[PDB]
């Protein structure tokens, strides 16, 4: 008999340049999220590179005393574990980039405002919650999807 | 228009870290001037090839590759400064400033392309970042993995410490490419570390596969996703313990202060090997320089059983001796008992100056921290001495569930230890 199928599209933070922002913290080359679209911007040698909160599958924070090290790892080929598997990348055989991992001195400067590690520890939250929000409206949709109406 | 152009907000990214100074066109070339280096940028004329306009972190930002093969960037325009650049070019260089702004989709994945001392990581048509290879200070390998760590300025206050690049096979090409990415970076880079790479370690406690990199002054216990790093300053003791079947080892390490993970504190670092799982390890030092290092008690190259190898480092690294089961020995000849605690089973070993239960939830008392111990005597009369310990500190350890042989000898061994027996 008859059979069913549906569509999906990967993510977008922003389909087009225009919609980029423009931030104090991104011009000062600070770890940005923009919560409003889900995205994550984060310097790479004065360039500011977005990535949906989608790619990044996990984060982590640690403090070494002199240097706090925030690790940030996305989705990739081999790294698909869990109920993530069914999300088959669409290119598999392309470069991933599976970590990214930044320094933040924890030394306050000569009477500055904030401190670099502080920058990133408010990113690491920010990031977290954006995640946790992002999941949860998935995972809200995916149940809704196929529901009987009653 | 005229013949020559003058700018002064201006700024220039030096390997993560930016820079402001002065800009000038003219007929003669392109000069810039930076401010907290005081160098002096030229470009003649006749060595320009490519002009991109794109919409940077500190406002907008030109790229201009030359026929040298080699890109300069600069960064603090406005978007009405493309305008002038291009028509300027194009009435004196010949040249046409084009726009070419990165993707802004935010996806992890793409092309990778080299030219010069840079990288490219784009998508299709829009560059998604670049990396310049010339800043990496190292540049390792893996299972279709390649990881880059940079080195790092103090003007940057949030410095790209390591990327991670994840290599999918590719048999057309012959060589692994993680081979060739390698050797492609090599290349254009300068690299100049750790003293030995222990990769995928049995953890029980943290949990899971984890690499150590070793260090003259800690070590690097790094994860798939959490990190961790622990001075030498923090170490306490090292426990070296069989299995009760006779086929693995624990390494125990305890801690101080313990690693924090979010809610959680592990006092003890705790290894599994196995007695058949050898290796063969090579430094990464010379000969002079680990005499002088470990005064004789490493080598440059070594081999032999995996716990054996990272119980020899740790110590040498330490300077601890590693603690060693006792003269006890159980009635299954085991060196310890099998006895439940706090809700999950695990092993007890008497150590020589100490009782150690691992490994779920550790523990490690000393005899001197024992105020008293009691043979306590369960419901049935066989297989039920529970062997509760009280320290000086009043806590007291509740090591229940327990065989009758096991507690007989552990009444000799607590005899001939002379412990206050309640």
């Amino acid at each position: 008999e008859q059979q069913i199928q549906k569509a999906r599209k990967s993510n977008v933070s922003y389909k087009n340049p225009s919609l980029m922002p423009k931030e104090p913290h991104i011009r000062e080359m600070k770890i940005y999220i923009d919560k409003k679209y889900e995205t994550v911007i984060m310097p790479v040698f004065g360039i500011a590179t977005p990535f949906h909160i989608a790619t990044i599958k996990n984060i982590s924070m640690s403090v070494e005393g002199d240097y706090t090290y925030l690790r940030i790892n996305f989705y990739c080929p081999g790294s698909a574990l869990g109920r993530n598997e069914g999300n088959i990348f669409p290119n598999p055989e392309a470069t991933f980039v599976k970590e990214i991992t930044y320094r933040a001195s924890n030394i306050k400067a000569p009477g500055e405002q904030t401190v670099p590690a502080l920058n990133l520890q408010n990113a690491f939250r920010i990031i977290k919650e954006v995640q946790k929000r992002y999941k949860t409206r998935e995972a809200e949709e995916k149940e809704k999807e196929g529901i009987v109406k009653q | 228009m005229a013949e020559t152009l003058e700018f002064n907000d201006v700024y220039q990214e030096v390997k993560g870290s930016m820079n402001d100074g002065r800009l000038r066109l003219s007929r003669q070339g392109i000069i810039f001037k930076n401010s907290k280096t005081g160098k002096v940028d030229n470009i003649q004329a006749g060595e320009l090839t490519e002009g991109i306009w794109r919409r940077v972190a500190l406002g907008h930002g030109l790229k201009l590759l030359t026929k040298n093969g080699h890109v300069y960037k600069y960064d603090g325009f406005r978007e009405s400064e493309f305008e002038k650049l291009s028509d300027f070019f194009k009435t004196h260089y010949r040249l046409e400033l084009m726009e070419k702004d990165l993707c802004v989709k935010g996806w992890n994945w793409g092309t990778v392309k080299f030219g010069g001392q840079l990288l490219s990581f784009d998508i299709g048509d829009q560059p998604v970042f670049e990396i310049p290879l010339s800043n990496v200070s190292q540049c390792t390998t893996g299972k279709n993995e390649v990881t880059l760590e940079f080195h790092q300025n103090d003007d940057a206050e949030v410095s790209l410490m390591e990327v991670r690049f994840y290599v999918p096979p590719t048999q057309e090409d012959g060589v692994d490419p993680v081979e060739a990415f390698a050797q492609n970076v090599l290349s254009k880079a300068d690299v100049i570390d750790a003293i030995c790479i222990f990769r995928e370690l049995q953890c029980l406690t943290p949990r899971g596969r984890y690499d150590i990199r070793i260090y003259p002054t800690f070590l690097h216990l790094h994860g798939k996703t959490f990190d961790y790093k622990i001075p030498y300053t923090t170490v306490l003791r090292l426990f070296l313990l069989p299995h009760k079947d006779q086929r693995q080892m624990f390494f125990v390490i305890s801690l101080d202060p313990p690693i924090k993970q979010g809610q959680t504190r592990y006092h003890f670092l705790i290894l599994l090997f196995s007695k058949d799982e050898d290796i063969s390890l090579t430094l990464n030092m010379n000969e002079e320089e680990v005499e002088k290092r470990f005064e004789g008690r490493l080598t440059k190259n070594m081999s032999g059983s995996l716990y054996e190898m990272v119980s020899r480092v740790m110590k040498a690294l330490v300077n601890r001796k590693i603690t060693v089961p006792g003269n006890f020995q159980g009635h299954s000849g085991a060196q310890c008992i099998t006895c439940s605690y706090k809700a999950s089973s695990g092993l007890l070993y008497p150590l020589e100056r100490g009782f150690i239960y691992v490994h779920k939830p550790p523990v490690h008392i000393r005899f001197d921290e024992i105020s008293f111990v009691n043979f306590a005597r369960g419901t049935t009369t066989t297989r039920s001495f529970d062997f509760e310990i009280e320290t000086k500190q009043g806590t007291q350890y509740t090591f229940s569930s327990i065989e009758r042989e096991e507690y007989g000898k552990l009444f000799d061994f607590v005899n001939a230890k002379k412990l206050n027996i309640k």
